């Protein structure tokens, strides 16, 4: 009940920069603040507003990664079940 | 659904 997860802490500075407080979210707040955090570094294509391009950001570090679509999320799966603990 | 869980507004 409530799936407390504790960032990474790579990820967590990712949520801090985006707004977020304290080091426990769920994992609702961690992909909102995950959005947040790609409108508020403009990572996204304001033509294409699904690609984002984070290579050479932390973010593409994280997901190994210079560019994603939110349409096709699995890099975002693989590294939340990385780097979210319990 | 990590897009489910995103948009539950
Ligand atoms: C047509 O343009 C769109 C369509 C959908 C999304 C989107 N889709 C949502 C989403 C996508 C994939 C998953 Cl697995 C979960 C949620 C969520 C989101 C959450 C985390 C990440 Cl890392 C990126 C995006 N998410 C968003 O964060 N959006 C949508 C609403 N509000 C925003 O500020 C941006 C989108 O996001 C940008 C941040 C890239 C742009």
């Amino acid at each position: 009940q409530i799936n407390q997860v504790r960032p990474k802490l790579p990820l967590l500075k990712i949520l801090h920069a985006a707004g977020a407080q304290g080091e426990m979210f769920t994992v609702k707040e961690v992909m909102h603040y995950l959005g947040q955090y790609i409108m508020v570094k403009q990572l996204y294509d304001q033509q294409e507003q699904h690609m984002v391009y984070c290579g050479g950001d932390l973010l593409g570090e994280l997901l190994g990664r210079q560019s994603f679509s939110v349409k096709d999320p699995s890099p975002l799966y693989d590294m939340l079940r990385k780097n979210l603990v319990t | 659904d990590l897009e489910n869980l995103y948009f539950q507004g």
